[PDB]
């Protein structure tokens, strides 16, 4: 595998190992944050995907508003964060479903 | 505290031992660096220090 | 692309000032732990703060 | 395929009337994204949509 710091790899068949996670610690570091937020409204466009699966459902969201990025979806089943941009866009984000007809 | 008389002093010539030169420190010719490295270093240095 | 797998372990652990004028922040400190995920994904990481 | 959609990213739609060739139409509900139909294939052609 063409990668730095080392070039030696291999990969078996399918193993689904047991657990894989992370462990993050902070010692110090600095953000900015606006609090000058303003009046924000969006809305749904496309929704498509597979079922429960690797992939999931992509949900394509558009927004408009003035500042950059200030933003928090929270809904049932599944919760997604993302990040937008000045102005009127088009974004594309993925949630997972438990339900064939997502109504 | 202050400057007292001393007769040693009126010759005008002091010798070298009478200069002290507080911590041992060496300066280097150095580049500028944008202000948020410098803010994020010292944001680094007061968490390290909490006392 | 999307995200998931919010964690939110240190929320509102902040002891700030007025930050330079109008709104600044001066450092945030403690643990949280990220679950696994399938290769190809993003685990965002979203503070919360008592004012903003 | 049925007709036409609005979508407003401001704000909630209050009122609106849409125009086409030989027709015209005007439907509220309040939502962002809001469909509007004039008939069953009545714009047939090459046509400019006026909102
Ligand atoms: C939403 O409509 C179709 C549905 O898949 C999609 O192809 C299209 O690109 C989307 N619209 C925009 C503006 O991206
Ligand atoms: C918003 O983004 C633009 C362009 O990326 C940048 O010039 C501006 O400083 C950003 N503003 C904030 C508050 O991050």
């Amino acid at each position: 595998s063409h990668d730095s710091l080392g070039k030696i790899s291999g990969s078996p068949l399918d193993i689904t190992a047991i657990r894989g996670s992370f462990s993050v610690n902070y010692r110090g570091l600095r953000l900015s944050l606006s609090e000058i937020t303003a009046t924000c409204t969006g809305e749904v466009t496309n929704v498509s995907g597979c079922y429960s699966c690797m992939t999931g459902a992509k949900v394509s969201i558009k927004l408009h508003s003035s500042k950059n990025s200030t933003a928090h979806v929270r809904c049932k089943g599944d919760e997604t964060a993302f990040s937008v941009l000045e102005g009127v866009h088009s974004y594309t984000v993925s949630l997972s479903f438990d339900h064939a007809v997502v109504d | 505290e202050l400057c007292s008389s001393d007769s040693g002093t009126s010759s005008g010539l002091l010798p070298s031992d009478r200069v002290l030169w507080i911590g041992d420190v060496a300066c280097q010719p150095m580049t500028p660096i944008p202000e948020e490295t410098f803010l994020e270093l010292k944001s680094f240095s007061q968490s390290e220090f909490p006392d | 692309e999307s995200c998931d797998e919010m964690v939110h372990a240190d929320s509102k652990l902040v002891s700030c000032r007025q930050g330079s004028g109008n709104m600044k922040e001066c450092v945030t400190t403690g643990r949280a732990l990220l679950p696994a995920v399938n290769p190809g994904q993003e685990a965002c990481l979203h503070f919360t703060a008592p004012g903003s | 395929n049925g007709g036409v959609r609005l979508i407003t990213l401001t704000s909630e739609l209050k009122s609106a009337t849409v125009c086409a060739s030989h027709f015209c139409s005007s439907a509220t509900s309040g939502k962002k994204s809001t469909e509007i139909q004039f008939h069953s294939g009545s714009l047939v052609g090459r046509t400019a949509i006026h909102v």
